[PDB]
RNA sequence: GCCCGUCGCUAGUACCGAUUGAAUGGCUUAGUGAGGCCUCAGGAUCUGGGA
RNA sequence: GGACUUUUACUUUGAAAAAAUUAGAGUGUUCAAAGCAGGCGUAUUGCUCGAAUAUAUUAGCAUGGAAUAAUAGAAUAGGACG
RNA sequence: GGAUAGUGGCCUACCAUGGUUUCAACGGGUAACGGGGAAUAAGGGUUCGAUUCCGGAGAGGGAGCCUGAGAAACGGCUACCACAUCCAAGGAAGGCAGCAGGCGCGCAAAUUACCCAAUCCUAAUUCAGGGAGGUAGUGACAAUAAAUAACGAUACAGGGCCCAUUCGGGUCUUGUAAUUGGAAUGAGUACAAUGUAAAUACCUUAACGAGGAACAAUUGGAGGGCAAGUCUGGUGCCAGCAGCCGCGGUAAUUCCAGCUCCAAUAGCGUAUAUUAAAGUUGUUGCAGUUAAAAAGCUCGUAGUUGAACUUUGGGCCCGGUUGGCCG
């Protein structure tokens, strides 16, 4: 159908979302130590069991 | 015009990419044996798979068939050699059984921990890859060395590094140089 | 027994017969006609590089409403003229007419993507650099 | 460290049966050095264009400088 | 509710088609025919019938 | 050595058989991908195990089989044995 | 008969009318060198092989030939065609699908380096020559091993556990911690010796070389398929996303971001092709009343297919290889 529609707005929403700079955080261990940190997180000490289990909850 | 340098890969990847259960399963293993990769688990189950294959293909040949007896014995005597296969189950319907942790339970990584000497599967790694501990006088820095049973009695720190005498080495020797240089003259 | 001759010498019938019906397979026919090499904008090859003629504003298909921002490209090895998609927010700002671009497929075995009608390709690079990097900021567009 | 060793019955038998780079390593042979292997190639090839001695071609060219 | 076709707009693909249209490649009629090879001659010269 | 022999298919074992690749034995390249090494003493005058096996089909060759499936035979007897 | 090294329509005379074909001749196509083989893993298959070994063909295209034991040779010659270089304009010269290197072409591919030390080749030959070949450089083609951290103490918090009339912490550690603590090691840097033809790296190893400002892991994804949020801010059928289904028109679980989270991790996305899934090519193994599909009907050649029946039954001997009960 129509092919010469406007082009004015190309790059609109990216160029109007307010920047927020990344936040500086602890550096995560690479390799083994990470698989390690997961194991203890995922299994060893556990966290919750609300109903079952959740992995990225926020306000609950 | 030269002979091909031959090679092969040593690992294989899960058909299903995201099986929640196999994933939990895998991560635990890593956590138990101080692995860094899911590949290090892939590698082994791949070794296991082919072993199981040859074990299958053999056990369909007649009992007391030449190849079956030759290659079958050979297979078992290799497995027992490293301490994966139990002396009791020495007849390859339990090679056909077998399973991964039996293989895992035999890496240098593990043995260096299992009998004291490290008190952490991770410390176990770190130590090995840092030129401590050896098999003979021969130092080994590869965590997946796989301890050949009759080399288990000879695992100990190397005659070099600390932990086996012969120096503290630069990071401690730095502090000792800081004691007779500040306090004294 | 239905159809297929079960006989012990009927091999020749059995092969020929197959030969014939392979032609009802879309990939086998495509391969042997060489539709790849004959028709089809790209040479048979995986990507191809052309020059930008006009910046277009393709309106999407239903039930979507959008203007989809594409480029008419003239394939270098070919002269063949083709319309290609310029992905991610902006990027139509990266191109400009007469610029070189590296086109690639859309992952649909020929066949248009979603609400973009007619378009069977997508842009991957301009002036030798990559829309992607440009989009981020890891790299910059060349002099002229 | 594992290496390989030899020990000749005499030093005239070593000097003759040894690699000529080995007698060099040690100190019992001079490294008579030469032009780049490619320079020498280009030596040959220039000589290839000359039939006979050469110095005869000098004099015929000494005449050239007159004409 | 669903729904068919002409008709009208935009874009795309292929078809037919004056141009006895165009291009590349492989074989090839007829005509012309290089060059080496074989052969009939030849004889600058150079010796004992040959070179 | 002479004199003659209905043709086939199938299947068995076997010969002839490149290496590298593939399967695979032996060997602790520090592990491994590899490699085809290496291992023992008198480590001052040498001892020694290796460098396997298997697959290699269709065709051709060689041999065992005689089921399954073809073929030819004796009826104008121009038959078979002597 | 001639020709050839020699058989042969190889060629020539004479003579004849033959040779191939639905069991597919002949013709066309091939983005065709053939094999050893490669990729995919229930099996049966399907796809691929320009390319390390063997065979073949070629040297810009054709033809011709000299030498020679061997070439219809091209880093040999002659000619034509097509390119194309030098000139004093008279002429002369060239053949990278050798090694590098340049243009072009394109999605697509590295040094105008060293050496004959090895491997082997050739010559008159132990010696010379060898861009064969080896060496280094370029090199995330593939493939292997696997660093980015390890251990105590302390500050509460716990979960334990004995007791609980009730403070609770104290022992055995589960670990979340915004002060701590000394330990360890090669990434690198570098005496040295080793390496090597000479070097470079590797293996060795003196002196150096880790605390968050590193020596600081990535690549995609977080609605479903599909493992991980209904956080916060933005936009308002726009911008964009979405292999497919679908999201976006003002509280977006899909966009643009921040935070947090998942998967694989020195590697991860993407495009194209192919394979498995696919019993959606079906010999194994498909489907055809109504979903795609039985020719209106019968005859019929090729083709595939095609009932039963002929030495069976019984008796005797010989010598093996496993297995038992004893040894
Ligand atoms: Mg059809
Ligand atoms: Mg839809
Ligand atoms: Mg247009
Ligand atoms: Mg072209
Ligand atoms: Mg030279
Ligand atoms: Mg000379
Ligand atoms: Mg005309
Ligand atoms: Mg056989
Ligand atoms: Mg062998
Ligand atoms: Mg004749
Ligand atoms: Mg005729
Ligand atoms: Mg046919
Ligand atoms: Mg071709
Ligand atoms: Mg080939
Ligand atoms: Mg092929
Ligand atoms: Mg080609
Ligand atoms: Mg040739
Ligand atoms: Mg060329
Ligand atoms: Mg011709
Ligand atoms: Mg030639
Ligand atoms: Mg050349
Ligand atoms: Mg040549
Ligand atoms: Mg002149
Ligand atoms: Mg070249
Ligand atoms: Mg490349
Ligand atoms: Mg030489
Ligand atoms: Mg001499
Ligand atoms: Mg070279
Ligand atoms: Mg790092
Ligand atoms: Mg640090
Ligand atoms: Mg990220
Ligand atoms: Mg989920
Ligand atoms: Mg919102
Ligand atoms: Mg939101
Ligand atoms: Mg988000
Ligand atoms: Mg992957
Ligand atoms: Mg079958
Ligand atoms: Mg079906
Ligand atoms: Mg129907
Ligand atoms: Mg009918
Ligand atoms: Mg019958």
């Amino acid at each position: 159908a129509k092919v010469h529609g406007s082009l004015a707005r190309a790059g609109k929403v990216k160029s109007q979302t307010p920047k927020v700079e990344k936040t500086e955080k602890p550096k995560k261990p690479k390799g083994r130590a990470y698989k390690r940190l997961l194991y203890t997180r995922r299994f060893v000490n556990v966290t919750l069991v609300n109903g079952k289990r959740r992995m990225n909850p926020g306000p609950s | 015009p030269r002979a091909p340098r031959t090679y092969s890969k040593t690992y294989s990847t899960p058909k299903r990419p995201y099986e929640s259960s196999r994933l939990d399963a895998e991560l635990k293993l890593a956590g138990e044996f101080g692995l860094k990769n899911k590949k290090e688990i892939y590698r082994i189950s791949f070794q296991l798979s082919k072993i199981r294959r040859a074990a299958r293909d053999l056990l369909t040949r007649d009992e007391k068939d030449p190849k079956r007896l030759f290659e079958g014995n050979a297979l078992i005597r290799r497995l027992v050699r490293v301490g994966v296969l139990s002396e009791d189950k020495k007849k390859l319907d339990y090679v056909l059984a077998l399973k991964v942790e039996d293989f895992l339970e035999r890496r240098l990584q593990t043995q260096v921990y299992k009998l004291g000497l490290a008190k952490s599967v991770h410390h176990a790694r770190v130590l090995i890859t840092q030129r401590h501990i050896a098999v003979g006088k021969q130092i080994v820095n590869i965590p997946s060395f796989m301890v050949r049973l009759d080399s288990e009695k000879h695992i100990d720190f190397a005659p070099t590094s600390p932990f086996g005498g012969a120096r503290p080495g630069r990071v401690a020797r730095r502090n000792a140089a800081r004691k007779a240089e500040a306090s004294g003259e | 027994g239905k159809g297929k001759p079960r006989g012990l010498n009927s091999a020749r019938k059995l092969r020929v017969h197959r030969r014939n019906n392979r032609w009802a397979e879309n990939n086998y026919k495509k391969r042997l006609l060489g539709t790849a090499f004959k028709s089809s904008p790209f040479g048979g090859s995986s990507h191809a590089k052309g020059i930008v003629l006009e910046k277009l504003g393709i309106e999407s298909k239903q039930p979507n409403s959008a203007i989809r921002k594409c480029v008419r490209v003239q394939l270098i090895k070919n002269g063949k003229k083709v319309t290609a998609f310029v992905p991610n927010d902006g990027c139509l700002n990266f191109v400009d007419e007469n610029d070189e671009v590296l086109l690639a497929g859309f992952g649909r075995k020929g066949k248009a993507k979603g609400d973009i009608p007619g378009v069977r390709f997508k842009v991957v690079k301009v002036s030798g650099v990559s829309l992607l990097a440009l989009w981020k900021e890891k790299k910059e567009k060349p002099r002229s | 460290s594992v290496g390989f060793g030899l020990v000749y019955n005499s030093v005239a038998e070593a000097k003759k049966f040894e690699p000529t780079y080995r007698l060099v390593r040690y100190g019992l042979a001079e490294k008579v050095e030469k032009a780049s292997r490619q320079q020498r190639k280009q030596k040959k090839n220039r000589d290839k264009k000359i039939f006979g001695t050469g110095k005869r071609l000098a004099k015929k060219v000494a005449r050239r400088n007159a004409d």
